């Protein structure tokens, strides 16, 4: 039990570290008027698809 | 500029219109017909789904009739065969109802008489209905579609 | 009479399947090779 929930702290921690990377780095793009998102960071990351 | 937008034709109705720009026949694909002209009529048109555009080879012989392109789109004044367009900020914007369901092929124009886009549809909005409509890009054929914009 | 229980599928890296192993591997290979080409063109199209 100790070990699994260990994991599971480890799992979501990790996931949410991603997440929130996905966060810092696609919002800059998001209150922009123009909806570039480079399509570099449209694949590396999944992209909002910003609608023209 | 009226011997080069051919009209598609649906059981004995223009339902919409096929334009010839570019050494290319392109037409909106999503519109159902066929070319009034037939010795255009019987060529091969590859369809694409995702661009809503089906184009095809111009014959030899009538490519004079054919338009000229641009691709390079400054922020300003466009015509169109529905009075005029404005061109700003990535879209495209005419007065509401201007755009009639059904005409869904004709091309834009520049100031200087050349293709700059072509219409597919509209996504109807206060005083100035955008326009979503298929450019080409220096090589790349897009799609500029507002939200909610209707097949026309 | 025979003084073997008649059980006869070679078992892994017998020459016989090893053989189906490298076709299916190679073939499988190529499969996914042209999964990834796939998802990697159609990725940059839903982007560009």
């Amino acid at each position: 039990v100790g070990m699994s929930l260990l994991a599971l702290i480890s799992i979501f921690a990790s996931c949410y570290m991603l997440v929130a990377a996905r966060s810092k780095c696609l919002t800059p793009y998001a209150l922009t008027p123009g909806a570039a998102v480079p399509w570099t960071l449209g694949i590396l990351c999944c992209a909002p698809r910003a609608h023209a | 500029e009226n011997d080069c937008i051919f009209e598609v034709k649906h059981e004995g109705k223009v339902t919409g219109y096929a334009c010839l720009v570019g050494d290319k026949v392109m037409k909106p694909a999503h519109v159902k017909g066929v070319i009034d002209n037939a010795d255009l009529a019987k060529l091969a048109f590859k369809k694409s789904s995702k661009y809503d555009l089906e184009c095809a080879q111009i014959p030899v012989h009538m490519r004079s009739d054919a338009s000229k392109y641009t691709h390079e789109k400054p922020e300003g004044h466009y015509n169109w065969h529905h009075g005029a367009v404005q061109y700003s900020g990535g879209r495209f914007t005419i007065p509401t109802g201007a755009g009639k369901p059904g005409d869904s092929g004709r091309p834009i124009f520049d100031n200087k008489g050349r293709v700059v886009a072509i219409v597919l549809g509209g996504a109807n909005e206060g005083s100035r209905t955008a326009l979503s409509v298929v450019t080409w890009n220096k090589d790349m054929v897009t799609r500029v579609t507002p939200e909610g914009s209707e097949e026309w | 009479a025979a003084s073997h229980s008649n059980v006869v599928f070679p078992d892994m890296s017998g020459t016989a399947l090893s053989w189906v192993q490298k076709i299916s591997g190679g073939l499988g290979a190529f499969a996914i090779g042209a999964i990834l080409v796939l998802v990697v063109v159609t990725c940059i199209g839903l982007r560009r």
